[PDB]
């Protein structure tokens, strides 16, 4: 079957939920509407150590989105969080 | 090539890093 990291997203539950909501205004402080950007996205990559170009992470919000914002919203953020998190069975 | 990024490791970062 498909759309099984999806599924996830919207089921989910409140404790994780409310989770990615307080991990994503952090994330995208001044970013357009409220959406992590190729820039907002770049200042927490310096804190790991690594400064790439907005290239590099243009790729990743291409992967997580395909709407014409171009930007990781609320849902794309929490949807590419469960796609590293792998599921419990 | 060293690019990946994990939901914990991320989110520890975004909030302990130099953050909280
Ligand atoms: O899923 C893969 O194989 C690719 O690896 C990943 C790289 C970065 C991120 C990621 C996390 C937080 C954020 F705010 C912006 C991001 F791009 C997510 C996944
Ligand atoms: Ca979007």
């Amino acid at each position: 079957m498909d759309d099984i990291y999806k599924a996830a997203v919207e089921q989910l539950t409140e404790e994780q939920k409310n989770e990615f909501k307080a991990a994503f205004d952090i994330f995208v402080l001044g970013a357009e509407d409220g959406c992590i950007s190729t820039k907002e996205l770049g200042k927490v990559m310096r804190m790991l150590g690594q400064n790439p170009t907005p290239e590099e992470l243009q790729e990743m919000i291409d992967e997580v989105d395909e709407d014409g914002s171009g930007t990781v919203d609320f849902d794309e953020f929490l949807v590419m969080m469960v796609r590293c998190m792998k599921d419990d069975s | 090539r060293r690019v990946r990024i994990s939901a914990d490791a991320m989110m520890q970062a975004l909030l302990g890093a130099r953050a909280k």
